[PDB]
RNA sequence: AGAGACCGAUAGCGCACAAGUAGAGUGAUCGAAAGAUGAAAAGCACUUUGAAAAGAGGGUUAAAUAGCACGUGAAAUUGUUGAAAGGGAAGCGCUUGUGACCAGACUUGCGCCCGGCGGAUCAUCCGGUGUUCUCACCGGUGCACUCCGCCGGGCUCAGGCCA
RNA sequence: CCGGGACCGAGGACCGCGCUCUGCAAGGAUGCUGGCGUAAUGGUCACCAGCGACCCGUCUUGAAACACGGACCAAGGAGUCAAGGUUUUGCGCGAGUGUUUGGGUGUAAAACCCGCACGCGUAAUGAAAGUGAACGUAGGUGAGAGCUUCGGCGCAUCAUCGA
RNA sequence: AGACUAAUCGAACCAUCUAGUAGCUGGUUACCGCCGAAGUUUCCCUCAGGAUAGCAGUGUCGACCUUCAGUUUUAUGAGGU
RNA sequence: GUCCCACCCAUACCCCGCCCUCAGGGUAGAAACGAUGCCCUGAGGAGUAGGCGGCCGUGGAGGUCAGUGACGAAGCCUAGG
């Protein structure tokens, strides 16, 4: 039971990380490559008028 | 519709480069296997006992991987799959899965004889 | 991962890398540092020369917190004094005013001095200083005082 | 910027959703891909400017890419059928890949899917019935 | 028989990075077509640096840089493929344009608080295809500590693989005549 | 009490079952093997042969190629039917021959001309819409020598195998 | 300078070198003709025939050995994990670097945030009391990629003489 | 008589330490491609074993300096078969 | 015992086709490319102990094929491809 379960990341690169993944979050091309179905969206940065 | 003009195809082999010593024991399979035996004289290459395959058995690149016909296999699952092979009609061929049910079986196939894609196990 | 390792290359040749006549036996040579004078002599002089004796007295209680005294040089000197004023100090619009640094606040005793300073007089509070630090302390306008 | 149409080949030129890769030979199921390909001169959802046919209840539909709306994928396409002629879509199709430089090297692919579209929408003829070579004795009786 | 004494040699340097960064690839394609494409051969000097890992691309600081700054080079362009390290020690930085790799926060800082400009291999290329008016520049090798055990052996003046530092670990035996010999 | 990038009946605790049981040793102690018919027994009424056990009919079920030796039922080994070889081993490699069986390709396509037939408008033009802002589409106009399919005749070209 | 025979046909618009120069034997085969369009060509399996061919694994200078293990089949069956080192490859920051002992918060063994100390590095040398890194644009000489106003300036590194 | 002490005696049987240690026998599981050895030097209560040097592979960097050679020629020394 | 003609055959030598490895070149005012691609040219291929690279299968986990299936999933047999 003593095999190393978890791991340690540094928080600079776990940062970088998140921060990668909202600038790829922008791009529609990568939202159509990965399966999603975008053909009828206004635009791709969503917002909604605090209608929720 | 036929294919291309290509080159003759030349197999250069057609034997199966069975396994040392398994046609004698029913526990070992026809697969090839490396011998590591010291005095082994299918590794020492003794006259007249089995070949070994080597990398000099290669094809040609223009007649690789295609059938006499001329045509290259590709499987297909549905009557979406297929539809890949529109522009691709004189350099490869489909071929249905095992586990295709007849209905779509006979889309496939109906699909297919507009196309012009030849298929190679459609009479079932 | 033991997807990528050399184990699995292994896989159908007898005596896995081991060797035929030399079978990978369980300890042969001994244990640890077993033979350190007899047999592993060649590699415990050829390496790690010194191995063996003994030298110097011995102290019995150390307690590292009496022979606690950090130092810092006097070209890092300047470093301590946050970024906004240095510039100020060196461009030079004071002209009549002077710093006085603490480094028992920033966790050093003793100035030493390496390199070079600027001609700005300055103050400097230490445990303890140096023959030369002082000197150039002098030579730079400034006066270094013992504080304790 | 940070981005181009090199760095989403580069991105996705490994592996993405619209790939199918088995043996002999490697295709991509795209909607904007001609000949189903898989490289970086037919990718058409990573380049710029990109071409696409797709066949209709009677003939050709043409969709093409507007570049000022890249962020507006709801209006980004440029939608035309063709169901007059034959040779006055080949002229249309020639002129609209092959007039502005809007990816004129995309004209022979473009005509060419075209041309197999039309070809796969008549009456097909009945093929002949097969014949029998070492089961005819059998048969026989 | 042909009786050769190599067969099937391969070559000794790279040929393609090892890491997989998108931008080095790109900076990679595009350098190699000027490398190909260009008579000087800085571009091809560039091109195999790019090659080289981290532990051979050592960082070069600003102080090194002031130190080729002189005798008449205050107006050329420095190039280090490589990190830019800022250094505490200098305290007043001249002014100066550099092109690198990438630079640290303090460094860019003290640069662009001069009155400099920082510069991108991109633009480098942008500006001076052919490398005109540049000096090249690179880190210190040898300065690491694992090249301080490299070679250990007698009368070498290496360091030893010790686990601490003391009177009571080596020195002894083989280090002083009073215990047996030294070395 | 709640969970798993754990094992899945030679695995996982010795034990998924009347398991610390059956069993061995005077005794301290040692210590197993063994899960699955079908949704529901609806677990074969009755006739006949036979000393009996059983068999053949005939029945239930989607299935008895699921019958309480019961889901799927591989190899070692054995029986019958079919084919073949054998003068102190057999097996194997290269290359023909004889006998048994068999996968492909082929069954035309393209273009042009002449005639027949059904057509429905081709170029042009103007109005609107989109766009890569110069090309497209749609609304109407055309008028037999345009365009578009069908048939019959002819012509050329190329297309299987062995020489 | 004239005959006879054998094996081969790689490449796929033009570009080049030449000649006997409306053309060619000059940077790789084209033209005419016949039979058959199926078991004909071709492929698999079984048998006879010509030549070849000692039983595997292992220790050993030497194994087909009168050296050892192996009657046959099915399932199981052997370089793994932890702490501490070392070199190399990839990544983040950089004279600094490391959030997770702990606290706040949470869609709750996840994710996110927070701070004093502390670890390694920034200064060594002696047994110890102790002391503690610039004469020079941080030195001189011989080689050095690259740049250059063409005179020269000279990274990394090697050797050598000094501080 | 080293005899007998539950088919066990020149030191009974049962469980645990215990997966006791072994310089000694036996085994060690898919394919292809490229390179490719040693039984020799020194030390060890060492001679069926190790460290050390040698042979080998992989990862490289600076030249491409033009650099070198199990070789021949010319000039000039040593040797005791 | 000596001399002289013709003739037979190795995985050896010469020419041609194909495979792999290594080495040297060309490819963007992109009518462009699984740029890890394509095209041109040359040489080489034996191997235990051992070293490195690329690939084929098995049990599970994340994402994706808007994947196959009681009109038959998995498994098993098969001198049928
Ligand atoms: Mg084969
Ligand atoms: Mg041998
Ligand atoms: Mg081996
Ligand atoms: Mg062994
Ligand atoms: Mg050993
Ligand atoms: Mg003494
Ligand atoms: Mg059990
Ligand atoms: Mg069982
Ligand atoms: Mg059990
Ligand atoms: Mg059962
Ligand atoms: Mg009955
Ligand atoms: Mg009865
Ligand atoms: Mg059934
Ligand atoms: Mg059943
Ligand atoms: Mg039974
Ligand atoms: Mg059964
Ligand atoms: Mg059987
Ligand atoms: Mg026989
Ligand atoms: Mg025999
Ligand atoms: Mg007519
Ligand atoms: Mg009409
Ligand atoms: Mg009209
Ligand atoms: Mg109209
Ligand atoms: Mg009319
Ligand atoms: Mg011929
Ligand atoms: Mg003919
Ligand atoms: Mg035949
Ligand atoms: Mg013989
Ligand atoms: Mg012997
Ligand atoms: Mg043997
Ligand atoms: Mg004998
Ligand atoms: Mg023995
Ligand atoms: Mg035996
Ligand atoms: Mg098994
Ligand atoms: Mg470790
Ligand atoms: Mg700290
Ligand atoms: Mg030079
Ligand atoms: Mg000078
Ligand atoms: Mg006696
Ligand atoms: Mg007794
Ligand atoms: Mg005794
Ligand atoms: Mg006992
Ligand atoms: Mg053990
Ligand atoms: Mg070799
Ligand atoms: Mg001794
Ligand atoms: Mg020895
Ligand atoms: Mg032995
Ligand atoms: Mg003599
Ligand atoms: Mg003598
Ligand atoms: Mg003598
Ligand atoms: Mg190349
Ligand atoms: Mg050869
Ligand atoms: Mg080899
Ligand atoms: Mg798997
Ligand atoms: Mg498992
Ligand atoms: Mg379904
Ligand atoms: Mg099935």
């Amino acid at each position: 039971i003593w095999r190393k379960w978890h791991v340690k990341i540094n928080q600079g690169q776990k940062r970088f990380a998140t921060a990668s993944a909202l600038a790829a979050s922008a791009v529609a091309p990568l939202l159509m490559a990965r399966g999603h179905q975008v053909s009828t969206v206004p635009e791709v940065p969503l917002v909604v008028d605090s209608a929720a | 519709v036929a294919a291309k003009k290509h080159v003759p195809i030349v197999k250069k082999r057609t034997k199966r480069f069975m396994r040392h010593q398994s046609d004698r024991f029913k526990c070992l399979d026809s697969a090839w296997r490396k011998p590591k035996g010291i005095d082994n004289r299918v590794r020492r290459r003794f006259k007249g006992n089995l070949a070994m395959p080597s990398i000099g058995y290669g094809s040609n690149k223009k007649t690789k991987h295609m059938m006499p016909s001329g045509h290259k296999a590709f499987l297909v699952h549905n009557v979406k799959d297929v539809e890949l092979l529109l522009m691709h009609n004189r350099t490869y061929a489909a071929e249905i899965a095992h586990n295709v049910s007849s209905r779509k079986r006979i889309d496939i196939i109906t699909r297919a004889k507009q196309l012009g894609v030849k298929v190679t196990n459609a009479k079932a | 991962p033991t997807r990528f390792s050399k184990t699995r290359k292994h896989r159908g040749h007898v005596s896995a890398g081991k060797g035929r006549v030399g079978k990978h036996r369980k300890h042969p040579g001994g244990r640890g540092m077993a033979g350190g004078q007899h047999h592993h002599r060649t590699n415990l002089d050829k390496y790690h020369p010194g191995y063996f004796g003994k030298v110097g007295m011995r102290h019995f209680h150390l307690l590292r917190n009496h022979y606690w005294r950090p130092s810092i040089n006097i070209d890092k000197l300047w470093s301590l004094v946050p970024s906004d004023v240095r510039e100020q100090y060196l461009s030079g619009q004071k002209k009549d005013t002077a710093p006085v640094i603490d480094l028992l606040s920033h966790g050093y005793a003793k100035l030493l001095g390496k390199g070079r300073l600027p001609e700005i007089p300055v103050v400097v509070r230490a445990r303890y200083v140096s023959a030369e630090a002082e000197r150039k302390v002098k030579e730079a306008g400034g006066v270094v005082e013992l504080v304790a | 910027s940070n981005v181009s149409a090199d760095l989403i080949w580069e991105v996705s030129r490994n592996y993405n959703s619209f790939l199918v890769k088995q043996r002999t030979g490697t295709f991509s199921r795209d909607a904007l891909n001609l000949t189903n390909q898989h490289s970086r001169k037919h990718a058409g959802f990573v380049n710029d400017k990109a071409l696409g046919i797709v066949p209709a209840e009677k003939g050709v539909k043409v969709i093409a890419k507007k570049v000022k709306a890249a962020n507006k994928p709801a209006s980004s396409l440029y939608t035309v059928t063709y169901k007059s002629t034959a040779r006055k879509a080949y002229k249309a199709i020639a002129s609209q890949a092959a007039k502005h430089g809007y990816r004129a090297d995309l004209r022979q692919a473009a005509v060419a899917r075209a041309s197999a579209i039309l070809r796969s929408q008549r009456p097909v003829k009945p093929e002949p019935p097969k014949k029998l070579r070492g089961a005819a004795a059998r048969r026989a009786a | 028989g042909i009786d050769l004494r190599w067969k099937h040699v391969r070559s000794s340097h790279r040929k393609a990075p090892k890491s997989d960064n998108v931008y080095l690839k790109l900076l990679v394609k595009l350098y190699r077509f000027l490398a190909r494409r260009t008579e000087a051969p800085f571009n091809k000097v560039v091109l195999r640096r790019l090659f080289m890992s981290r532990i051979n691309r050592p960082p070069v600081s600003l102080s090194r840089i002031a130190r080729n700054l002189k005798n008449g080079n205050e107006k050329k362009t420095v190039v280090v493929v490589a990190t830019v390290t800022d250094d505490n020690r200098l305290l007043q930085v001249p002014k100066m344009e550099v092109a690198a790799l990438r630079f640290t926060a303090k460094a860019r800082a003290r640069i662009e608080a001069a009155g400099g400009r920082t510069l991108t291999l991109d633009q480098l290329a942008l500006e001076k295809p052919t490398g005109a008016n540049t000096l090249l520049l690179r880190g210190p090798k040898n300065a690491r500590e694992a090249v301080k055990h490299f070679g250990f052996g007698p009368h070498k003046h290496k360091k030893p693989y010790v686990r601490s530092k003391g009177r009571k670990f080596e020195r002894a035996r083989g280090r002083r005549r009073s215990r047996g010999f030294k070395v």
